[PDB]
């Protein structure tokens, strides 16, 4: 997609990195945000978002930079993504301008910005020159989660052997098999705030062979009530010159991991 | 870059 916009659309973008160690305890996380607007009317461009009031905008751990042309003063004692310049105003070019970004981080054991947590174990195995691997995974987020990708840096002989009833996911199937990337597994639905475990056997010389094991997934809404996995969030878009006069739009939040992975 | 853009007007 290149999303459709009907005036001013509004889109909540985060990326989450989180690394593991094998029996599942958190080493790190990082967590980047940015909320873009986008606006394609001429009358819309004297708006002003307005930041959702359960949002604490002074907390430093998410290191929140508004962009320059963004009067600062205002977006910390008010919550309001205004200009600088009271006179000017957005390009309504329908151009993406970045109007504040966020960095949270997380030390060792703190799983506060992880949206799925992962657990492996393995075991050498009866059935195949290798080992029967359990990937245990939480996730705690309200939406749930399509196509979810672990994968496993072994291109095996044997195909992959998905120990199906032990499994969550029923249809979870290989998709991708590569000699650089590795053997790809995908789950077709993790839902909201539920337990599972994906098991496998796959061919392997040793357990080191099988790391880091590495997990991809995405997420999206357009929803206007949609609070991103952080808790950002847009309460109202509203006329520079008089902020009692609503205007219209929609919103889209989204969270994607980067670099997740156990290792 | 999402992160230049001019204030127009």
């Amino acid at each position: 997609d290149v999303p459709e916009n009907n005036g001013i659309l509004i889109s909540i973008k985060e990326v989450i990195n989180a690394e593991f160690s094998r029996d599942g305890t958190i080493h790190s996380s990082e967590l980047k945000g940015v909320l873009e607007l986008r606006i394609n009317d001429h009358d819309l461009s004297h708006s002003n978002l307005k930041l959702a009031d359960s949002i604490d905008v002074r907390d430093k751990s998410f290191q929140f930079k508004t962009h320059p042309n963004i009067d600062k003063q205002s977006f910390l004692s008010t919550k309001l993504i205004s200009l600088r310049d009271k006179s000017k105003a957005f390009p309504a070019n329908d151009q993406s301008l970045g109007v504040l970004r966020w960095r949270k981080v997380a030390p060792a054991e703190d799983d506060s910005l992880i949206p799925l947590t992962l657990t492996t174990a393995v075991s050498p195995s009866e059935s195949q020159q290798g080992f029967d691997v359990i990937i245990e995974y939480e996730s705690v987020l309200e939406t749930e989660l399509a196509d979810v990708i672990f994968t496993i840096p072994v291109f095996p002989q044997e195909p992959v052997d998905i120990n199906t009833e032990s499994s969550t996911c029923s249809d979870a199937e290989v998709v991708n098999m590569d000699q650089e990337m590795g053997t790809s597994i995908k789950i077709s639905k993790i839902a909201a705030n539920d337990a599972g475990a994906l098991a496998f056997t796959i061919e392997a010389p040793y357990e080191d062979a099988l790391y880091p094991m590495t997990v991809s997934f995405q997420e999206s809404t357009r929803d206007k009530l949609a609070k991103s996995f952080t808790g950002m969030a847009i309460q109202s878009v509203v006329m520079a010159n008089d902020h009692d006069q609503e205007l219209p739009y929609d919103v889209i939040t989204s969270l994607k991991s980067d670099e997740y992975l156990v290792q | 870059d999402d992160w230049n853009w001019e204030m127009e007007d």
